[PDB]
């Protein structure tokens, strides 16, 4: 639960570059998405993060894209809490991180502009793109707030929106025909940072999440850019101490974001018609 | 609210004279209560009464624009309340596990049945369709509810009236004047509700159990048949071992009894039909108006109106008169210096 | 025996019942989703993932929950709940003995009817503890008393409960304050490490006691990379841990 | 002489505070917000605190006198409001949440409460032990001045003592008990 | 206190209040009309600390099939748990409402606007009104702090002109703004506190309407047309004894009617 | 049009303004106004605070009427979380406060406007904080290169070349909650705001802490 | 439609439709189950007989307690709609959920215990319900917690004065004929039982017979897929 007992090596145990499981500080564990597992629509990922499960899948649609800015596509993500995710959360203890990641995931991809409002836009002011990204969690090994950073673009390499023509109406759609699809790794992503003294980590079990009052939201692209990212804590932190954890952000982020970012095609590659 | 309290005895003996196949309101245990129905002063207003248990049925005429899909067959809609006034636990918000399980289980068998017609109404198909909804209330709340439920809201569907004058090309105009005649429906078929109450091991069955009977019953099941010797729908509850033969009887037994139900309906839908055609009576409830007690209805004259009229300037002059003057006062107070 | 719940056993005259089986209609039916177990004059089933359940004195520490006026209420996985009250704790005196949630260990008195299990203190060999390490694994994964309590050679001492619960501290150095101070570096790597060692044998489907704990921490020997991947490494550390552990049989 | 949540004056070398108290390392920080005050203590220093609006906080004090007003009368047990330990006091704060028991109710006699002090009346009495265990506080009317004062008729008037266990209105006429 | 029923009284019986005042006291009333620009019109009033301010804002829509070519007015009235923490954390409260429609039923009994002017396109556009009043500060007569609040905040709306061009809508902000709030009739309301014996007292306060007995309010148009009168049961009463709130009442009136004539030529312009 | 590279609008601010709520707050920015209304200790093992959001039903030129649950759902939340460390709680075991805050207005950084106003009830209500919390606004000009500015307009804001809103406390020095939503330059280039973080607050720190006293002077002198 | 001895599906109206179900999943709970009724699919887990956790108030002593919260993919379906809206039917479908087991599953030996079930619908496909109350059932089994039989749900549809077992998706949007029940092989009592159809008032012995039967064949079928993890798992 929360103990203070054990909350002391939780705490010194990370300064001392001794998480807990064999981990020295900033240690990750084998984290793999297995794309498309909804055979009901496009974009589709299973990342299983340490002891968590996330589901994000995506369709699309057609008309109106809104009224200020008709000639684009936008996304839309609708986000779900399992009761089989919080053993706790019931049915009114979704709408907590429910619309809150719902929220977290729809401004990071809101600004990132890494969106091809473009590869996403009908008729423009008639017709217009829509892709409705959807998730789902069915556990929590901690960091979980960052499975979704990866399931959210783990299933969008994956997003094969389907090659329509429309003729004014009259629609076409070639099942075999896969082509219009959209997919670029401008897509932003999640990094995270929560103190455990002043050796703060990423990706720590709740165990360990449970020694700290607040963590760093950041976000980065392909390579280094910079999307939504803010400090999330009921506690307080120093600056000086805050463009250190923001570079973590660059710096570390990059690493697995980098060889996950790839392994899109290591599915693609071994299995054309093997999966 | 108040918690309806409930003995030991009572509640054992009440099963001890089920054990003995003896009803407790003394009646035989595949009867109902005598069901009464009342019709409204104006049409699609109904009152039912499974005897002690009380539903009100009134039903609603729209042009609305039909849904997107099937832009050819209008909806329809119908809503079950439970009142406070219902039960006295019945604090409006908690007892979902009825309003829930009952408004849409008894809004099952409704397009289950499709008894009702979604075309006929539907005028300008894709632009303006019919929108009928139908609600139920429960007053007082006795035992078996879901049957006088149905009941109601069939009782209630052949009632109601549609209006229709003149729509012609792409405008709707109908007049109250013209409505004098046009005013039906689509009631293709007509379901009910037959609910069968268990004792022990369902080694013991009951039909429109009472509320304290209600009480006493292990698990109950539905059933919904149109006059067509059909089902529509069955539901399962309270958890019991219903096997599938015996499961059996219940539905013939259903089937048999509503039977005799629609009679009712029809009979009385009939004989209200009759009186509006002749002598004419169309209020809410007259019987219970002139069955002696508890219940009187008079009509009283009114120059005792005019006479004191008049003592209006009286009053009016006497008091306020005097009490203009001090406007005068209150035309400089907070609005000549304000202006900062 | 292997049956499904809800099937029939050898029904005869002398016959009781264990907790998985019952009598039904003149007959005995198994209600747990379990195997088939027959010990002397009684029957009963074994279960995959069960609850917490032990016998006579036991040893387990708690994890606590809220706690009353009269009794403190400490959690335990199990269909059953455990709760001590000011009776072996060697209004405000409860809040500075057992803090909020901690982790204590206890003596088992008795678990009644009465659907709950009951905790008496004693020595720290029935203690409050802090520092951090505790285990979740199913009860299942235990053995017994006599090759219980102990202390082993691997640079820490573990103690496990008889339910799927086991704590890992430091050697002592001779009760709360002990450990309010931060342990060396030393005997940090000691217990992060068997935190990774002890899941494989649990992933594995394997007991957990004295000398196993001891063989699947000598078999640490050659990937040492304390942080065990749990599919890899741990897939092979069993292989070899059962490898020097059977040999030590059969 | 004002201070905001924010500014620093003294430190630990020179007093402590009890008031508007904040500390961090050694200096003086104020917590609080609104006024500034300062100490002086029987020791050749001074105590820094910040100023309480609320000069007002809880005093009801243990085996103390008490003003409060009857709620709710179980012929068995007793129930109240107070809200004067004293005068000094107009906190609402514990309000009316105290009990007393017949036993206590008087030193002598063997009256019901029925028969002491009704629902709606006030009445003076002193406490007696506290055992927050339940949030209640216990009194006595065990007093030869003590007991209840105020009187309520039938009709609605004001009631006079006729005796030690009664009250009475003039207009019309009850032979009440009540513990004067 | 629980206590202090009749203290309050001790002033009233030797007729004053503990504010100050006594038969009838419209203290302190202020407006700021058009405080708020992003609106096109509002007014804001504070009267003994409460604070209704009358956000309005404006959109357009379509006139109902039935109700072919009129116009739209929407009001809402609202409180937080601001002007009193003795509110609720969530939707709106009993009484919250009843003067949200109160306003709408006096914007109906009113007449101030006719729905006519507010058709965009006399039968596919309309003229969609949100006054959004809100009580900062309560305490004392929540029910006239917004027949002001409103009142004003309406005057202080202007907009474009209306124009429909070969299938399209043509409005401009720097369009032609005329007429942009003005309504034949400007009533208002006024609240008086009652006791019991009918001894009451007028622009009640949090507390003095509080331990109060009776509320009544009452709007009449300029010329004395009775808007609607208001009495959420009020302990009984006589016709002359409403004949003096009748008379009395237009009065403060003529006052507040001043208060807000006062605000056309200088915090209008200025 | 533009300004300075840091210029700030006028500062306004006169608290306590609430007088049937313990804590008041109030603000002003050329075209902001954020109240805040906050209650009290009571109980609903040691409590914490309650916070909420919302925005006038005429904030702006278009008309939010239901209050939009995910819009405040967010900036209560955050504002909860910023404020947050700010008070303390072991002087209200078992017990929580809460703290109400409406937007008549948003002058672009209405976003820190509130985390502002709020500040104010706190203390003008009096509480355990140990710190103030300030917050403002910090915006990148659509500029060609590397335009950037420090808190916008409602004009303003609206033509970001990226969007964040972030507070920390003066006198300490803590990171209140910084909220940003990137959108351009790299982990780096945000330092951008950051440092240019730290100016405002040590900057308004002052007339912050002054309207807060003048009226619990007022108050003080009062009784 | 379906026809010559072969159904629209591609069957015998007689022979279900293959499934397979992954029961012990994820280990972070007790009771788990995998499972997909051909091409429909759902995830339900159980938490054992823990003491009355959130809102310490109501907490039946005789017995247990149980509670099922259930909850479908917004594309797990043909198009996508609402799921916390659109309430009404989960609710309703959670109910009955609830009875099922509530009848068996021996909160007699769990006073004041409270075990709670939840299920999720992952890929839509008929016979929906049914998928759960096994899906659901096998969480339990895997939660080993006692019961006084092993239950499964059919379905049962009639369709060309025939009767089809296991109406998928296609067929449930025929005429609407469908019935379905929870059934205990152990003595074949009928736990649970919901037929939403116009069928006249003698198809049943027929119809009524088909998810009955249907139910035993599931049985078997999941009887094997579990007296295997037993064996397995004995490791």
């Amino acid at each position: 639960t929360l103990s203070e007992a054990e909350k002391v090596y939780i705490v010194h145990g990370v300064q001392e570059d001794l998480r807990v499981d064999g981990r020295g500080c900033e240690d990750y564990r084998c984290v793999e998405v297995e794309t498309d597992v909804v055979s009901n629509t496009s974009g589709s990922a299973r990342v299983k993060l340490g002891h968590t499960d996330i589901l994000v899948g995506v369709k699309a649609e057609m008309g109106t894209p809104k009224l200020e800015k008709p000639n684009e596509g936008y996304l839309e993500f609708f986000v779900d809490c399992s009761a089989s995710a919080t053993p706790e959360f019931e049915g009114r203890g979704g709408d907590d991180l429910g619309t809150e990641i719902a929220n977290t995931l729809y401004r990071i991809f809101n600004n990132k502009s890494s969106v091809d409002l473009k590869t996403l836009c009908i008729s423009p002011r008639e017709h217009c793109w829509v892709l409705y990204v959807d998730v789902l969690l069915l556990e929590c090994g901690g960091n979980l707030f960052d499975a979704i950073s990866i399931a959210v673009k783990a299933a969008l390499f994956n997003t094969r929106i389907p090659r329509v023509r429309v003729l004014e109406d009259i629609e076409l759609s070639d099942d075999p025909y896969d082509c219009i699809r959209l997919s670029v790794e401008n897509v932003p992503c999640i990094v995270t940072l929560c103190k455990i003294g002043y050796r703060h980590v990423v990706d720590a079990t709740l165990q360990e999440e449970a020694c700290s009052l607040a963590s760093l939201l950041v976000s980065v692209t392909s390579k280094g850019v910079v999307t939504c990212m803010r400090k999330v804590g009921k506690g307080s932190l120093d600056p000086e101490s805050i463009f250190e954890m923001m570079e973590t952000g660059k710096r570390v982020g990059k690493v697995l974001h980098a060889s996950l970012q790839s392994v899109v095609h290591k599915e693609e590659s071994l299995g054309p018609k093997r999966q | 609210m108040k918690e309806t309290p409930l003995s030991n005895c009572e509640r054992r003996f009440l099963l001890r004279a089920i054990e003995e196949k003896k009803r407790l309101d003394g009646r035989q245990t595949y009867d109902y209560r005598n069901i009464r129905i009342s019709f409204g002063t104006d049409y699609g207003c109904c009152i039912v009464e499974l005897g002690k248990t009380r539903v009100l049925g009134q039903v609603s005429c729209e042009l609305v624009s039909p849904k997107l899909n099937r832009a050819t067959e209008g909806i329809l809609f119908f809503n079950l309340e439970l009142s406070q006034m219902a039960a006295p636990a019945f604090e409006p918000g908690r007892q979902s596990d009825l309003l829930v399980k009952l408004n849409r289980l008894m809004e099952r068998c409704l397009r289950n049945s499709k008894c009702i017609d979604t075309e006929s109404l539907c005028v300008v198909a894709g632009e303006k369709v019919w929108q009928i909804r139908v609600d139920l209330h429960l007053l007082n709340h006795d035992g078996n509810i879901i049957d006088a439920a149905s009941i109601a809201a069939i009782v209630a569907l052949c009632h109601f009236r549609r209006p229709d004058v003149s729509v012609q090309g792409d405008e709707v105009t109908l007049y109250t004047p013209e409505e004098r005649d046009p005013v039906p429906l689509s009631i293709h078929h007509m379901p009910i509700c037959v609910s069968f109450a268990f004792f022990q091991q369902g080694t013991y069955l009951l039909v429109d159990p009472n509320e304290r009977e209600e009480r006493v019953m292990d698990g109950l099941l539905v059933i919904a048949m149109n006059k067509h010797r059909e089902i529509c729908t069955i539901q399962s509850s309270g958890g019991i071992m219903l096997l599938k033969d015996q499961v059996l009887r219940c539905s013939k037994i259903a089937g048999v009894k509503v039977a005799e139900i629609t009679e009712l309906i029809l009979k009385a839908l009939e004989n209200d039909q009759k009186v509006r055609k002749e002598g004419g009576k169309f209020g809410f409830a007259e019987s219970i108006a002139n069955q002696r007690i508890t219940a009187f209805k008079m009509e009283k004259a009114p120059x005792x109106x005019x006479x004191x009229x008049x003592x209006x300037x009286x009053x009016x002059x006497x008091x306020x008169x005097x009490x203009x003057x001090x406007x005068x006062x209150x035309x400089x107070x907070x609005x000549x210096x304000x202006x900062x | 025996h292997l049956v499904v719940p809800g099937d029939t056993i050898t029904t005869d005259t002398g016959f009781m019942r264990g907790h998985g089986t019952y009598m039904g209609e003149e007959k005995l039916i198994a209600s747990v989703a379990g195997s088939v177990e027959r010990v002397n004059k009684l029957i009963c089933v074994k279960a995959l993932k069960t609850r917490y359940i032990g016998e006579v004195g036991d040893i387990v520490v708690g994890r606590i929950t809220e706690v009353q006026q009269k009794r403190w209420k400490v959690e335990t996985n199990s269909r059953l709940d455990s709760v001590l009250l000011l009776s072996s704790m060697n209004e405000l005196a409860m809040r500075g003995f057992l803090q909020e949630g901690d982790l204590i260990s206890a003596e088992v008195q008795a678990v009644f009817s009465d659907g709950a299990v009951s905790l008496h203190t004693r020595s720290l060999k029935y203690g409050k503890l802090g520092q951090g390490v505790l285990v979740q694994v199913s009860p299942s994964l235990v053995k017994r008393q006599k090759t219980h309590f102990h202390d082993l050679p691997c640079g820490a001492s573990v103690i496990l409960g008889n339910n799927g619960f086991i704590w890992i501290y430091p050697t002592p150095e001779h009760g709360f304050i002990a450990n309010l101070e931060p342990v060396s570096l030393a005997d940090r790597e000691v217990i992060s490490r068997l935190r990774n060692c002890i899941i494989s044998l649990v992933t594995q489907r394997m007991m957990l006691y004295d000398t196993s704990i001891l063989y699947c921490y000598e078999a640490s020997l050659p990937h040492q990379i304390k942080d065990i991947l749990k599919p890899e490494i741990m897939e092979e550390i069993v292989m070899e841990t059962r490898q020097r552990l059977l040999e030590q049989e059969g | 002489r004002y201070c905001i949540p924010g500014e620093r004056l003294c430190n630990l070398e020179e007093g402590s505070p009890g008031s508007g108290t904040y500390t961090r390392h050694g200096y003086i920080f104020s917590s609080l917000a609104g006024c500034l005050m300062k100490s002086s203590e029987n020791g050749a220093l001074p105590v820094v605190s910040v100023v309480r609006e609320t000069e007002s906080q809880l005093l009801p004090d243990v085996g103390a006198i008490v003003t409060c007003k009857v709620s709710s009368i179980n012929s068995r047990f007793a129930k109240v409001h107070i809200l004067y330990v004293g005068s000094m006091p107009l906190k609402n704060s514990f309000r009316g949440t105290i009990r007393k028991e017949d036993v206590r109710a008087t030193e002598k006699d063997k009256v019901e409460i029925y028969k002491s002090f009704r629902p709606g009346d006030i009445v003076l009495a002193k406490v007696i032990s506290l055992g927050d265990a339940q949030s209640n506080y216990l009194l006595t009317t065990a007093e030869n001045e003590l007991g209840v004062v105020v009187a309520h008729s039938e009709s609605g008037i004001q009631m006079v003592p006729i005796s030690w266990c009664e009250m009475q209105c003039p207009k019309t006429h009850t032979k009440e008990f009540r513990k004067v | 206190t629980v206590e202090p029923l009749e203290y309050y009284r001790r002033f009233l019986k030797e007729n004053c209040r503990p504010d100050g005042r006594e038969l009838g006291e419209f203290r302190t009333t202020t407006v700021n009309i058009g405080s708020i620009s992003t609106a096109d019109g509002s007014a804001l009033v504070k009267l003994g600390n409460t604070t209704v301010i009358c956000g309005v804002k404006a959109e357009f829509a379509a006139p109902s099939t039935d109700a072919p070519d009129k116009g739209y007015v929407v009001p809402n009235v609202d409180l937080p748990p601001l002007c009193s923490s003795r509110f609720r954390s969530g939707p709106p409260g009993e009484e919250a409402q009843v003067a949200s429609q109160f306003i709408a039923d006096v914007i109906e009994n009113s007449q101030i606007i006719q729905k006519e002017d507010l058709c965009i396109s006399p039968g596919k556009l309309v003229w969609v009104l949100y006054c959004d009043l809100i009580c900062l500060d309560y305490d004392g007569n929540i029910l006239d702090a917004c027949t002001f609040a409103l009142l004003a905040a309406l005057k202080n709306v202007q907009l474009p002109e209306v124009t429909i061009n070969e299938e399209t809508a043509l409005a401009e902000v720097n369009l032609k703004k005329k007429s942009y709030l003005n309504i034949r009739t400007h009533p208002v309301a006024t609240s008086f506190a009652v006791f019991d014996d009918t001894l009451l007292i007028v622009d009640p306060t949090g507390e003095e309407e509080h331990l109060a007995t009776g509320t009544l309010t009452i709007v009449m148009d300029e010329e004395g047309k009775l808007c609607c009168l208001h009495k959420p049961g009020g302990s009984g009463l006589t016709g002359a004894k409403l004949q003096d709130c009748m008379s009395r009442a237009v009065t403060r009136h003529k006052e507040v009617k001043k208060l807000m004539d006062e605000v056309i030529k200088s915090m209008k312009p200025k | 049009g533009t300004r300075d590279p840091t210029r700030l609008r006028p500062v306004y601010a006169r608290a306590g303004l609430l007088s049937q709520a313990k804590g008041s707050a109030y603000l002003e920015a050329g075209g902001t106004k954020v109240l805040c209304a906050v209650s009290g200790p009571r109980q609903a093992l040691r409590g914490r605070l309650l916070c909420d959001f919302r925005r006038a039903p005429f904030a702006g030129r278009r008309r939010r009427a239901p209050p939009g649950g995910c819009e405040e759902r967010e900036l209560a939340l955050a504002l909860q979380e910023a404020l947050e460390p700010a008070v303390r709680l072991g002087r209200y075991p078992r017990a929580q406060l809460e703290v109400s805050a409406l937007l008549l207005e948003d002058g672009g950084s209405a976003l820190a406007a509130a985390l502002t106003a709020a500040a104010l009830a706190l203390a003008d209500a009096g509480v355990e904080m140990y710190d103030l919390v300030v917050g403002c606004g910090l915006s990148l000009a659509p500029g060609p290169a590397p335009t950037w500015l420090l808190d916008p307009t409602r004009l303003e804001e609206e033509r970001a070349a990226a969007g964040l809103t972030v507070a920390l406390m003066p006198v300490l020095n803590q990171v209140a909650g910084l909220l940003g939503s990137g959108e351009g330059g790299l982990t780096e280039s945000w330092a951008e705001a950051v440092r240019l973080g730290l100016e405002g607050c040590q900057r308004l720190y002052p007339v912050l802490q002054q309207s807060l006293v003048r009226a619990a002077r007022r108050r003080g002198a009062a009784a | 439609l379906s026809d010559q001895g072969y159904r629209v599906d591609g069957r015998r109206a007689g022979e279900l439709r293959k499934i397979q179900a992954r029961m012990g999943v994820f280990a972070q709970a007790d009771g788990s189950a995998y499972i997909e009724q051909g091409n429909t699919k759902a995830l339900a887990v159980v938490y054992g007989p823990h003491e009355i956790r959130g809102s310490r108030a109501r907490a039946l002593p005789d017995r247990a307690l149980v509670n099922c919260q259930y909850s479908s993919a917004t594309f797990s379906t043909g198009e996508r709609k609402r799921r916390p809206h659109g309430d009404r039917k989960s609710c309703e479908m959670g109910l009955q959920l609830r009875q099922t087991f509530e009848a068996a599953i021996l909160t007699q030996l769990h006073p004041r215990s409270q075990i709670d079930i939840y299920v999720q619908v992952l890929q839509a496909d008929g016979g929906t319900y049914a998928a759960c109350v096994n899906a659901a059932t096998l969480a339990v089994l895997d939660a080993g917690i006692p019961m006084r039989d092993f239950v499964c749900a059919c379905s049962a549809g009639f369709v060309d004065g025939t009767a089809l077992a296991d109406l998928s998706h296609v067929e449930e949007a025929a005429g609407g004929p469908q019935l379905a029940l929870a059934l205990l092989p152990a003595s074949g009592q009928i736990a649970l039982l919901e037929m939403d159809a116009r069928l006249h008032e003698d198809h049943l012995e027929r119809v009524l017979e088909a998810a009955a039967q249907a139910a035993r064949d599931v049985h078997t079928l999941l009887d094997r897929v579990v007296r295997q993890h037993v064996r397995e798992a004995s490791i």
